[PDB]
């Protein structure tokens, strides 16, 4: 149930940042109100921009939690199911690759490492040989809808939201302001 | 003050004024100055923020020093210890309330006029307050206003009061007026600025140059 697990985190922390996503949209409709409006006092304007600032760096690091959990949900179904395919029939592609495999169980570490290389650039140019037909499939029999909507490529705005990065200082300083701001929330 | 600035500051600032030429002497000086930071303390008690613009610090540190009887520990100058303790915590009363209201506190010192113990008292306030605004002389020789100097003048975790962006897109200013001098400064300061209606779109107008 680790996959199972891993994904319902993975909504659970893209749920925040659609959280996030509405409170900014919040933001910025009461900006434009208030610029738009007669915006007379100033000190609410230097408010509104510090908490914009660090609701940036927010959904900056929501984007980036969600990208990489996407990333590790994906990589552990990919991992499962090559384990169990790939157990299932074993001795097929097993006796398909023996020369290499022999060399690698019975050698040295640097020529383990060969083996590896030669057995990478083998799986290359198996994949580029039939990677031409392209012949339509489907998703993995037991993940099929949960992949299906979460997608293999995220959201768009997830990927444009990640374009800027933070110094580490930078991020430190915006982590202090998000505890400022909770604070300020709180009272 | 001399009267005639006192005399148009009251019908300068909207808001209400208090002031005590030189004419009266050193106790008419420091009782208004004691009653009226006790009536901004209990002012801004009541979560209201307030903003002291205090001429000068080392006017007051001479008045209390006159009034202030002696304690028999007098330092260079002609100052003893317990004449410049009253003006500390005068100063220090200066914070940012928790639950509600703020005061705030700038002052002004007088700077190199010849008399020993401005640069007692100047020496004594340093390092006291978030922030120092510094003048010079010769920038105002060529009277070239304001006679501000920028690479004096700092602030004290900025990071707090102001966001990143404009904190970085004040260091880049920093780091374009740190090779020049001074005054030159600010002759490109105020010629770059005046076609410009406000600092915000002198952000963008100067970033891409």
């Amino acid at each position: 149930t680790a996959l199972q697990q891993a994904f319902d985190t993975c909504q659970n922390n893209k749920a925040a940042w659609l959280q996030r996503k509405n409170e900014l949209a919040a933001a910025e409709q009461e900006y434009l109100r208030l610029l738009s409006g007669e915006g007379r006092n100033v000190s609410r304007l230097d408010e509104l921009r510090n908490i914009i600032e660090v609701r940036k760096w927010q959904v900056n690091q929501a984007a980036g939690r969600y990208i990489r959990s996407h990333e590790a949900v994906q990589h552990i179904s990919i991992r499962d199911r090559l384990n169990d395919f790939m157990q299932q029939h074993g001795t097929a592609l097993a006796a398909a690759l023996a020369p290499e495999l022999m060399g690698y169980s019975e050698l040295t570490a640097i020529a383990r490492n060969c083996a590896i290389q030669r057995a990478t650039d083998a799986l290359r140019e198996a994949l580029l040989s039939w990677l031409a037909k392209g012949e339509k499939i489907n998703y993995s029999a037991q993940d099929s809808d949960i992949l299906t909507t979460i997608g293999f490529r995220p959201d768009v705005a997830s990927v444009d939201d990640s374009r800027e990065k933070f110094t580490p200082a930078q991020n430190m300083i915006f982590s202090r302001k998000s505890a400022q701001l909770a604070s300020r929330q709180s009272v | 003050e001399r009267p005639e600035e006192v005399t148009e500051m009251q019908r300068l600032v909207k808001g209400e004024v208090v002031a005590s030429t030189f004419d009266e002497p050193a106790s008419r000086h420091v009782q208004v100055a004691e009653m009226v930071i006790e009536k901004a303390k209990r002012l801004v008690e009541h979560k209201k923020d307030v903003i002291i613009l205090l001429d000068s610090i080392t006017r007051l540190a001479r008045a209390y020093n006159t009034v202030v009887p002696a304690s028999g520990k007098v330092l260079t100058g002609g100052v003893d210890a317990n004449a410049l303790h009253r003006p500390k915590r005068f100063f220090g009363a200066a914070r940012n309330v928790e639950e509600g209201g703020s005061l705030t506190i700038i002052a002004t010192a007088l700077i190199d006029t010849g008399s020993k113990m401005d640069e007692v008292i100047y020496e004594e306030f340093k390092g006291t307050g978030n922030m120092e605004l510094h003048l010079s002389r010769k920038i105002a020789e060529k009277r070239v206003f304001p006679a501000i100097d920028y690479n004096r003048s700092g602030t004290r975790k900025e990071e707090l009061l102001t966001t990143q962006e404009e904190l970085q897109k004040m260091w880049i200013l920093r780091k374009i007026i740190h090779p020049m001098g001074e005054i030159d400064a600010m002759e490109f300061l105020i010629n770059k600025l005046a076609m410009t209606k406000t600092n915000d779109d002198f952000f963008e107008m100067m970033k891409r140059s």
